[PDB]
């Protein structure tokens, strides 16, 4: 069972084409999805249209400025913080 | 024997409500099927990650 | 949308068939059908079994 | 029966989803 | 009427408030040439607006674009229906530090469409009456008294009550005959043709009378209520009880628009003020009745629609309670989306053909335009369709590519039993149906 | 009328009508500003509609 | 079936279609109940994957399941979403088709007689429709809901001789003499 | 009988019953997961036998079991996903006599 | 405690929704045989038969053996009897029209017209005045 | 009887579908935290009650607790997938929204980066020619909160209309 749950987990957390995750294809669409990040500024903001600034030089094919987010790297998961030092804010903690 | 040892008229709440269902009603035995529990019902359904 | 494959379809009741289905003035569908394959009895019917398939 | 008119066009559309070259 | 022509008042000053009236140019407290029974100057229920609404400007926020801050044009591209306002609208959209960054222009069709009471009214008649605790309405009915069914003493002779049996309501342990049970109160029907409308023509108002608020987040540092608390005060939002409050249609970031509250503000909107976080939405489904006529003789219920708004969408009652209107670029997002096709359908004819030359309806489906924003819950979605469309690549029943044979597929009837089989290079292939 | 041409008649879809629908053909005059506008509805048609007085008893 | 022009299998008959590629059609009433039906099957995805989030530790036990017993979304997803996809791929098709005439039309049009009239004589271009996209524009009638304030009749509204009014708290208040109203007869 | 497996109401909604515009059969088989399926069915079988139960029978495929192509519904209903599968059903069509 | 103080804290029945009638009811088939309602809106007249056209004839005049076969108008004061079983259907609401005699066709489905009922394959689009369900060869009671 | 279950989570939130007569006009602090926590109960009370019955049916029934008989346990010993179309899991749609917000996020500091390119080209230290009130007083809350965006002071308007200056 931990190999049922698990041989069919690792398909949906890179094997999608792309779907939020999809390392291997290619920007899925919603990556290329028009997002203003100002009047004027679209992917980048950095100069002007980011991913055909670098198509202008000779990285054109090697230089992608859109956030494939499928590859993104994703934070550790964020835990309960450690009790307080202080038994009466320790407590008062546990009272929230 | 196979029978409940009661007047099924004390008995009637498992046999009109939708407890028609969870009860093994064979030859008037109104006794409960299996029923799994609710830390089951969660560690049956996500281990399928479903 | 609900029907991925064609689902044979049924000619329609006798009563259609006489008056629209294959009635050539309505320009029914089957009135192509009707005139070329249908209107024909079968190739050893007599005069009285002109009916029978 | 055949059916001459727009023959093909069955097979010729609703690309799915446009990927990421449209 | 004008009885208790004395004793009413006491003939004397109270020695602190009262006060004699100076003379015509003394400014009264409270007074004004018109009839207000809400008398609100603008230091009690001051509007958070560009400038005050006056009548001569046509809605109190910047109809043209100031030069000093970023312009964001709308989501979707504009068109001025029937009832819209035929003026631009620009409203500032406030940063959480209570600064004014970039100016954000609205719709002309959602927070352009001008009021007209009568239209507003059948959204309040139905708050005023969904709002009802149903189920408290019960009665007791003449059957339901448990008495004698008997009448003790047949009135043969002398002067007694022409009664018996009186489990009936003239007497002080009786009941109705046709009593106030829920199930014959009607709970109305309510069209989403007029709540659309009775939600846009509502969220105008708010903008007219210049109490429309747009954040870029409704978001707070900690989940705890003294955080939104202390950023009410740094926005000066009066969540108090007596104070007007405030009507958070929380819908997140301008890039990151989110149906499902931010958790943050979520759990610090919890405040016991004034203040009722409503979902960021003026549609809702069509209303339907599956106990139209009697089907469920057992249902407790109201009669009428059995899908009622639920109690946070946005209503007349709880826009007009409260003073000020906060609604997140998120929202904005989602309510542009949501009544688009709205818009559209409503236009006149000569006008919807003029549409995709002037780039209105640009379909991503096709796609003649990259994807617009989406919300991440739906965006979510739809890239788990992207990512499915590879499973219906073998089939035939895959919902892409609908009856790809009917090119090459031949028909012919069969005259032995009335059918059209189809047959695909001499081969049949109609599924004859299962009954 | 359809502007169907000379190259094996491509005509455009909505510029002839039977029935006696068309865009609105415009103002009066130029110099006069008229004060209303009647839009039209969802379908073309204009907004007169008639209806009766008491239409439960058929009046 | 119909639903598009491949004509149904009732050309049984025979029934060619000859005059084609005949009418230019911009699909707008197509491409409008296209974004109509895209939205639903995005909007159906959301629920065919709606997972608890139970922001109250209450009932939190469920937090990793979906919203939907796993048979019925085994059926929701066949039911309606797969529906909702054949009838959002008919309209993909239904202006996927009629784009390819309209790509055939506009250029053995362009050629004729100019490429400058090309798109006048493909246009919809109503006199009015400043009335409805830049109102700003439009002039020769008045179709503001505020009609008193269109230009051409801003002449109605009374332009008080306001002031402020330090001593009440910065109030705004009109320095009109009220005129004294009717009282008997 | 003082239990009665059901109420009368559901004695006479033949629509939870009959096989009447309502599928019969829950799970949907994949490519490899059919052509694993008719290895099952035997040599000399022929889909012009099993017949269709009357009315007064239910309508329910317990799905591909031991001997399923017996089972009039689940057959009819595997011999349908071959189709929208693109398998070769190489046995028999319900030969209507006249 | 208040209603009757002891007789509502013993219990007796509790009433519940009460079902509702054929809600085409007074269309009753004395009217759907005798009559037919023809009209344009606004007029409607219930035309019937001849009175005297079945029993008795040899010997009545001539020229009134005839008058019988005339799809006369009945008089109006009837007209407001019997359409007044129709008209009970929403009253006080002083814009539906009465009931009609006969099922026009639109109404007909307008039932099935209704946000709840588009689930329905099955009665639907008209399946009731459909031509009889064709089975299974092999279908079987 | 029919009362349309197959609406019962095919809304867009969980408050919706759910016919709640008992409402009121104004629901207090807790009667709304009462409320949120209600329609989530009744929605997920709904669901392990109705998920428990299959399981225990099914597991009745001599077969998986998800309905996966003989066949389906052999066929995915062999590793031929049982199932035609394979719904994302819990993992998937809990990724697949795990990404997005992760794009957004990089996409806020991505643009809270490129406002102050523009917002730092609005070189107006004095108020445009908005700050006009021919037409009508200005509102004095506003300008304290368009104060920042300058160095002349704003809020300090006259008793009279302002001029322009
Ligand atoms: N009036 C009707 O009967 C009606 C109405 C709507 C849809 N349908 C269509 O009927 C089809 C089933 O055929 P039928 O009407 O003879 O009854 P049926 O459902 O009994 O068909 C046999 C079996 O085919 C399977 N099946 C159906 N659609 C499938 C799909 N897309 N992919 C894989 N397996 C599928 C199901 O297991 C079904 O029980 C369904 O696909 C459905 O959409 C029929």
């Amino acid at each position: 069972q931990q190999y049922m749950a698990e041989r069919r987990n690792v398909e949906e957390y890179y094997k999608w084409p792309g779907s939020s995750t999809g390392s291997a294809e290619s920007a899925s669409v919603y990556d290329h999805t028009v997002v203003e990040l100002a009047p004027g500024v679209y992917s980048g903001h950095r100069g002007t249209s980011a991913i055909e600034s670098n198509c202008v030089d000779d990285s054109n094919d090697g230089a992608h400025g859109v956030v494939q987010a499928a590859r993104l790297p994703v934070p550790p998961p964020k835990t309960r913080p450690p009790p307080p030092r202080n038994p009466l804010e320790h407590i008062k903690y546990q009272q929230r | 024997a196979r029978r409940v040892q009661c007047p099924t008229e004390w008995v009637h709440f498992r046999m009109h409500t939708k407890d028609k269902l969870k009860y093994d009603f064979q030859d008037l035995a109104f006794r409960k099927k299996f029923e799994y529990s609710y830390e089951d019902v969660v560690a049956n359904a996500k281990d399928m990650c479903s | 949308e609900e029907f991925p494959t064609f689902m044979e379809q049924e000619l329609p009741e006798r009563k259609g068939l006489e008056n629209f289905a294959t009635n050539s003035r309505k320009r029914g569908w089957l009135a192509q059908w009707y005139e070329d394959e249908s209107r024909y009895a079968h190739p050893g019917a007599g005069r009285r079994t002109a009916h029978y398939i | 029966r055949n059916r001459t008119q727009h023959v093909l066009d069955w097979m010729n559309y609703d690309g799915n989803l446009p990927t990421h070259n449209s | 009427y004008d009885s208790r022509s004395s004793g009413v008042h006491d003939v004397a000053p109270r020695d602190g408030v009262d006060f004699m009236y100076e003379g015509p140019q003394q400014v009264l407290p409270g007074a004004h040439p018109l009839p207000l029974f809400h008398p609100d100057n603008s230091v009690t229920r001051p509007p958070v607006s560009p400038y005050l609404p006056s009548p001569q400007r046509p809605h109190p926020y910047f109809t043209t674009e100031l030069p000093e801050l970023p312009h964001f044009q709308t989501t979707r591209p504009i068109v001025y229906t029937v009832g819209t306002m035929k003026q631009r609208i620009v409203a500032p959209v406030f940063d959480l530090a209570n600064n004014v960054t970039h100016t954000r222009e609205l719709d002309p069709f959602i927070f352009g469409f001008y009021p007209e009471t009568e239209e507003m009214a059948k959204n309040l008649s139905y708050w005023l009456v969904r709002c009802q605790n149903f189920s408290s309405k019960w009665d007791y009915e003449n059957r339901e008294i448990w008495r004698k069914a008997k009448k003790n003493w047949p009135n043969t002779g002398m002067g007694m009550a022409r009664v018996g049996d009186r489990k009936n309501h003239a007497h002080p342990w009786g009941a109705h005959s046709k009593p106030v049970k829920p199930w014959n109160l009607l709970m109305p029907t309510m069209d989403v043709k007029t709540w659309s409308k009775s939600n846009r023509m509502l969220v105008t108002l708010k903008m007219l009378q210049g109490k429309l608020q747009i954040v870029e987040r409704l978001t707070l540092p900690e989940p705890t209520q003294e955080a939104y608390l202390q950023l009410c005060r740094t926005m000066g939002w009066d969540v108090r009880h007596k104070g007007g409050g405030a009507l958070f249609m929380d819908g997140g970031s301008r890039l990151t628009p989110s149906s499902e509250y931010d958790r943050a503000f979520f759990f610090g909107s919890f405040f016991n003020g004034r203040n009722k976080l409503v979902r960021p939405t003026l549609l809702c489904d069509e209303p339907y009745d599956y106990n139209r006529t009697s089907s469920k003789a057992r249902t407790k219920g109201p009669k009428g629609q059995k899908n009622p708004i639920p109690i946070n969408r946005f209503n007349a009652y709880d826009a007009l309670t409260h003073d000020t209107l906060i609604i997140t670029e998120g929202a904005l997002l989602q309510l542009e989306d949501e009544m688009y096709t709205h818009k559209l359908a409503m236009l006149p004819p000569h006008i919807r053909a003029q549409l995709p030359e002037r780039g209105f309806l640009d379909s991503e489906v096709l796609g003649d335009v990259p994807p617009a924003l989406q919300t991440v819950q739906m965006e979510a979605a739809a890239r788990t369709e992207e990512a499915e469309q590879a499973m219906y690549a073998p089939y035939y029943d895959n919902p892409y590519h609908p009856w790809q044979d009917e090119g090459e597929a031949s028909y012919a009837v069969d005259a032995v039993e009335g059918t059209v089989q189809r047959y695909i290079k001499s081969r049949k292939t109609s599924w004859a149906m299962l009954s | 009328s359809a502007s169907p041409d000379a190259p094996a008649y491509y005509a455009v879809a909505g510029r002839d009508s039977a029935v006696g629908y068309a865009p609105p053909l415009g103002p009066a005059d130029p110099v006069d500003v008229i004060p209303f506008f009647v839009h039209r509805s969802s379908n073309g048609h204009l907004p007169g509609k008639v209806y009766s007085m008491n239409a439960k008893t058929l009046m | 079936s119909g639903a598009v022009g491949r004509g149904s299998f009732h050309s049984v008959v025979a029934g060619a279609n000859p005059r084609r590629i005949p009418t230019y059609y911009n699909s707008a009433y197509e491409l409008i109940q296209l974004h109509r039906a895209h939205r639903e099957v995005t909007r159906n995805f959301l629920v065919r994957d709606k997972v608890f989030d139970n922001k109250f530790p209450g009932c939190s036990l469920a937090n990793g399941l979906f919203k939907m017993v796993p048979n019925k979304r085994g059926n929701f997803h066949t039911r309606e979403l797969t529906e909702s996809i054949r009838h959002r791929t008919i309209w993909g098709q239904r202006i996927q088709q009629q784009r390819t005439i309209n790509a055939a039309i506009l250029e053995d049009a362009t050629k004729v007689l100019s490429p400058a009239q090309m798109e006048d004589r493909f246009s919809y271009r109503t006199p009015d429709a400043a009335a409805y996209f830049s109102p700003q524009e439009y002039t020769a009638a008045n179709n503001w809901p505020n009609y008193w304030q269109h230009p051409t009749e801003k002449h109605v509204v009374p332009k008080p001789r306001w002031r402020r009014e330090p001593e009440l708290g910065g109030i705004t208040r009109v320095r009109d003499a009220v005129a004294t109203p009717i009282a008997d007869y | 009988s003082t239990y009665n497996e059901k109420s009368w109401l559901e004695k006479a909604r033949w629509g939870a019953f009959t096989k009447g515009s309502r599928p019969v059969m829950r799970q949907r088989y994949s490519a490899a997961a059919l052509k694993e399926a008719l290895e099952m069915v035997p040599e000399g079988f022929e889909t012009c036998d099993v017949p269709r139960p009357p009315q007064r029978i239910r309508a329910q495929s317990e799905g591909v079991v031991g001997r399923w192509y017996t089972n009039y519904w689940t057959l009819h209903s595997v011999r349908y996903q071959c189709q929208l599968a693109g398998v070769e059903w190489q046995f028999g069509e319900r030969q209507r006599p006249r | 405690p208040k209603a009757g103080c002891e007789e509502i804290t013993r219990q007796g029945r509790r009433v519940v929704l009460k079902p509702q009638e054929y809600f085409a009811q007074h269309r009753m088939q004395v009217w759907q045989m005798r009559f037919k309602e023809m009209g344009p809106p606004f007029s409607r007249v219930w035309v019937a038969l001849g009175g005297k056209m079945r029993r008795r004839r040899i010997g009545r005049q001539i020229d009134v053996k005839d008058m019988r076969y005339y799809w006369r108008p009945i008089e109006p004061q009837y007209q407001r009897l019997y359409m007044s079983r129709l008209r009970i259907k929403d009253h006080s609401n002083k814009r539906v029209q009465p009931m009609r005699l006969r099922a026009t066709n639109n109404d007909i489905g307008q039932a099935s017209s209704l946000k709840e009922w588009e689930r329905s394959s099955d009665r639907k689009y008209g399946a009731a005045l459909a031509p009889p369900k064709k089975r299974d060869f092999e279908f079987r009671v | 009887g029919f009362t349309m279950k197959y609406k019962r989570g095919t809304g867009l939130w969980d408050e919706d579908h759910v016919n709640d007569f008992d409402a009121n006009k104004y629901l207090s602090a807790r009667s709304t935290m009462r409320w949120y926590y209600g329609m989530e109960r009744l929605q997920t009370r709904n669901n392990m009650n109705a998920r428990r019955a299959t399981q225990s049916y099914n597991n009745n029934m001599g077969l998986h607790h998800s309905g996966r008989g003989a066949f389906e346990r052999e066929l995915e010993r062999r590793g031929i997938q049982v199932d035609k179309y394979p719904l994302t899991t819990t993992t998937g749609a809990a990724r697949v929204a795990e990404m997005v917000l992760l794009r957004r996020q990089e996409l806020e500091a991505h643009a809270k980066k490129a406002m102050e390119s523009q917002r730092q080209a609005r070189r107006r230290d004095a108020p445009s020619e908005w700050y006009d009130e021919t037409e009508g007083p200005l509102n004095p809350r506003f300008l304290a909160s368009m104060q920042s965006n300058y160095t002349q002071v704003i809020t300090e308007l006259p008793s009279s209309p302002v001029t322009g200056r």
